[PDB]
């Protein structure tokens, strides 16, 4: 009880659906799996059942955990952000009751969305793993994710990962909509600069943000959050050395900051998308 | 308690 | 609970190694970034409000012996923040997920004692690209470090995570992502080498002039700061050798030492360092 | 804690192998460096004050059989310190990260009993460049040895870390950095060989003169000190054999032994030794 | 502790294979060295005092099937000392550095039972020149064997380490150094072959004379001792085939067997054996 | 383990049959002719091309032995865990020492023992070396065990292990009477109109086939009439000629040159 109820968060990180830039298919699927069953529950009767598993995958730094924070603000659910630190134990027969308790308190708190972040650290193909941790966790989890007809309120199992090809095929089966979150294109990048400068006084125009968004092809949303961080530092450099925001501040930051993803990681991501996604 | 050993 | 805090009570260091920002030679850029990520949030906390947030991760890399751990000692003296120095000996426990329960407890301590600094020395031994590693140590220590650094319900406010490494290309790309300013600490140039000789001789009586230190700094191209610390160590032994085979420090002592002592870093290691700097890195100047 | 010190209590050797500085032949330079790093700080501790610090790491390398472990026995007799003598059998363990709390509490033992000496015999088997090695043994024992030798909160005052190796080019560059005087122990020369015959015959009654030992030393070019120890062994077992085929020692006994006994070394191993000496090393004279 | 002695309790052999020195034909040099390293220290221990120490390592090498393991059985009968016939099955284990504690535990057992003999059969499977081998098995089993044979705090008094091999050129040079008398066991000559026929017929009723055995020994040039043991086996199995196929032994039985049985060795293997003997080796006569 | 398989059951090559009847039966039927210098044989390497009835002859010795029989093989001794592939060998010889007489049949010994000039350190030196030391060695006592072994590549075998196998017998492609016997056996008690001259005809027809191939032409010829039943009888010689036209063997006539090479040099 009082050991897994440190999975419920309660601070509600204030990210709203108009802060993720782009990703409209992903917002569409998440709305029709989270918002719509609660708002019109009469529709889901007969053969029409809601979705009970969604995997988000992609390269590192593109929006997965952030979009999970957006769900955590907008859902009006009870939200378990559980992880591998909170399920595994020394004593044998504790990594059975811990998963079992997790889903039973999820059905105490219907509607429930449960965010098992980075599922490849729980579920590791069981050919080399140790007895306690790998086998009884993954088998009990497979069982309890075989609740198809009974889980019509409550459990929607999200999940994010960066290595989607190292995932067990039974668990690739359980996640029934593997959506791919890619590096962002032009309108999204321009939107992210306009968001991340916030309400800071700047002389920039729409064609300036348009210029920077044209300049930054290859960057994920993390990188643009840190070029806006560094460019917002640029006034205090112009006070220590010993003002407005210019465009030379952003050009300064973009010269200094260098991209993060490597262009063969994208080949294996596109591989998995073409084979299963 | 079920302790971990380590192999070659 | 208290068993684990009894283990990690021996990590809050309490002695302040007296290295100051002038005992570091060279490195304008790395001192600059470290000052505006460590010193400046505490000294003027009213500035960092709104969109302007402090930096929450800094990776230092370079060839062996060029200043990384030493600059971390300079931060440890000048910061006025609690300075945790953790390592792989103190996280890998024997006991089924203590190596995740320990990590989570580490950052929980560094949130209850904010502002804090966590200095993970030689981070390439925890974080090894996870394509060949073993299940537990690999996926579970790397994964708890990832989720714990930014995650969902975790709030990395006011903690900073340093880290040094010599093999920056063997680092996992998610952890290359978490360290948001990869600064490169290079072999010293001419003015830096001359500065290091002038520092390391200290207040020892010597007949040397500015053109003598300038001469030696011209002589030693290829040496890191370790090597110049040991040629000053050996050259400071030269009066004892006189005073047994039978004073001042006089320039034949240093020429004697520089003839005997030979560089430590080769010249293809530098090619892969420059590779990583050109693909992902800053320039530490 | 105390389980691990209960394991490593059997490494602090205490029998003092009675080899004195006389009994080594040749190698004036290596004895000289070892004396001014081991004997002299204890005997005159007032000197080493200010910038003048003693040496804290010495690597001895060379071909097989030339004096490395023997010179370590000479230090173990003459030092008056707490000589440990550890090896790879005593640091690697079975249960998951026990193989580095051993490393840590080894060096913490040497700090509680300073001035200490740590003699890591054959260091290339612990420290293997970490580009192909396994996660636990490789990164964690090598990494804890690195951080523990200089590190941040660690204070290597008054401990000395020896180490011998035969493959000095297969050593990681951070650990090549930590060993700050790489001395090279070479195959012998004429005066050393003559000295080794005069030592190894001991107090055995022989008709030999100085020109006889001089003759044999001229005869044996290419032999290491092992080989001359076994030609003296065989030549001392010649008269017992003549007792069996039926006295003091003829020079024909030694010529007989030198004809029968054949050296160990070859002549491309020497090319890679000279390579490393020309790129990173000292000269052991 | 006792787990490991529970493993190595099955190495102290307890049956004394009754091979005596007379049975081993030829090879007087190898018997001579083995007697003066095994028999003579025990029988007259007053002699070995001062500088005169017994031999502590002997390597036997040769082509396959010439007498090495058999001569080790002769030592095992005639020695009157504790004999451990260890092998590669009894030293390698699965759990990360629990092989080394079996090596160290083997010599630490052997000095409880002094005088002792350790016979490592086919030492070329432990000790493989370390330029291509893997990290653990290579550096750690070879290194613990090195340090354990002479080392610093180790005291190889009263133990002897035998060892046989067929590939003596694939042996590491430090371990070529530790084995201080490399004796070469060759293919037998005429008198040895005649002796082996006379031994292997035993007390079986035969009409043969000395010139008959002399004839066969002249007939069989190129055969090792295995081959002559099997031509005597087949020639002794002729009469049973004359009971089924329907007595006394006449030379047509041996000519019959020698026509049917075909040799084992090949005349370039001998070139590399003679190579190693001419570069590093003794001569087993 | 004794199901049927007999000395009566096998076709051709009485040299192999008599060497083995000797080396197992002649000690077991008479343990009192082998005293003094006269000891039984303790290793026999059979080889040949595939299909020629090696392992079947081995299990004929299993039934026809009154002895224990351990039909381990090279598939079951490979591991990948640092010296596990040796304790398997050693405990195998422990249950063979404890249970005299015994027979150890290592099928396809060429997969353990690969001439050691290109192989890897551990598996090469350590499995080959433990097999050597374990077969004769010092403290080991190979009393009452017989180490068989079959192979198809006898020239890729290490010379120390060629030495340990002290009777390398060669199992060749068979003759006429054996093939006729194998057709008569494999048709069993199935109703057929065939005569002795019919089996004689087929045996004349099939030169080059091993015993596997004749077992599958009898398999196919027994499944011709059911095939004309359900996709729409008796057993004709045209059924067997039909099957022998369709079914093809494995072998090449240069493989035989290297087999004859090894037989002329060591066998
Ligand atoms: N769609 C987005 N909208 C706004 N900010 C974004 C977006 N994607 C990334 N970012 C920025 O990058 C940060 C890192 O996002 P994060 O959740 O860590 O990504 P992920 O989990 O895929 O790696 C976000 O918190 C934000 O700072
Ligand atoms: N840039 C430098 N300025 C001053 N001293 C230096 C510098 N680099 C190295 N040193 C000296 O060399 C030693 C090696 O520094 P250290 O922090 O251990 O280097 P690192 O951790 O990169 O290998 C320091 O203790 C100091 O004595
Ligand atoms: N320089 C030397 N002076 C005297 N004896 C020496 C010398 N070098 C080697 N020896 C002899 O060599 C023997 C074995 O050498 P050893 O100590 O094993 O050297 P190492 O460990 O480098 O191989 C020593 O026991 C000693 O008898
Ligand atoms: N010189 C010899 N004298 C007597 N018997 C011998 C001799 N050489 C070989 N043998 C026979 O060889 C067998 C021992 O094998 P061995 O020669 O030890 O092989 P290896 O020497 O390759 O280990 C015994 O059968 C023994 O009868
Ligand atoms: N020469 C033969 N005589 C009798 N039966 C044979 C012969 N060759 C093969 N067979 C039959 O074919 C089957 C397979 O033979 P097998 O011995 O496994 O082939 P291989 O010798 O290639 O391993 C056996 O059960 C055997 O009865
Ligand atoms: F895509 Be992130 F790195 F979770
Ligand atoms: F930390 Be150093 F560069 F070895
Ligand atoms: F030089 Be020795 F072999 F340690
Ligand atoms: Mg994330
Ligand atoms: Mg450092
Ligand atoms: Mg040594
Ligand atoms: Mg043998």
């Amino acid at each position: 009880r009082g050991a897994l109820s440190s999975a419920i968060l309660s601070e509600k990180p204030n990210v709203k659906w108009e802060d993720v830039a782009g990703l409209e298919g992903a917002k569409e699927a998440l709305k029709e799996a989270v918002i719509l069953p609660v708002k019109f529950p009469h529709l889901f009767k007969g053969n029409r059942k809601p979705t009970s598993g969604i995997l988000l995958y992609g390269p590192p730094g593109t929006g997965k955990s952030y979009l999970a924070k957006a769900v955590a603000t907008e859902a009006n659910s009870t939200f378990f952000s559980v992880s591998s630190s909170d399920l595994v134990s020394k004593w044998m027969g504790e990594s059975e009751k811990l998963v079992k308790q997790l889903f039973a308190m999820a059905r105490e708190n219907k509607p429930s969305i449960i965010f098992i972040d980075e599922v490849d650290a729980l579920t590791g193909t069981r050919g080399e793993g140790e007895s306690e941790a790998s086998r009884r966790i993954k088998t009990e989890l497979l069982v309890q994710m075989n609740g198809v007809g009974n889980d019509s309120q409550g459990v929607l199992v999200l999940g994010a990962t960066n290595i989607p090809w190292q995932l067990d095929s039974a668990i690739r089966r359980r996640f029934e909509r593997r959506i791919y979150i890619p590096l962002p294109d032009l309108a999204a990048r321009t939107t992210m600069f306009e968001i991340n400068v916030g309400d800071t006084p700047c002389v920039l125009t729409k064609e300036d943000y348009r210029t920077l968004g044209a300049m930054t092809e290859g960057y994920s949303g993390s990188d643009i959050a840190v070029v806006v961080k560094d460019a917002l530092m640029q006034p205090i450099r112009k006070i220590q050395s010993a003002p407005d925001l210019t465009i030379k501040d952003f050009l300064k930051a973009i010269k200094s900051t260098r991209p993060t993803v490597n262009e063969d990681d994208l080949l294996k991501q596109e591989q998995f998308t073409r084979d299963f996604g | 308690d079920e302790i971990v050993n380590k192999v070659l």
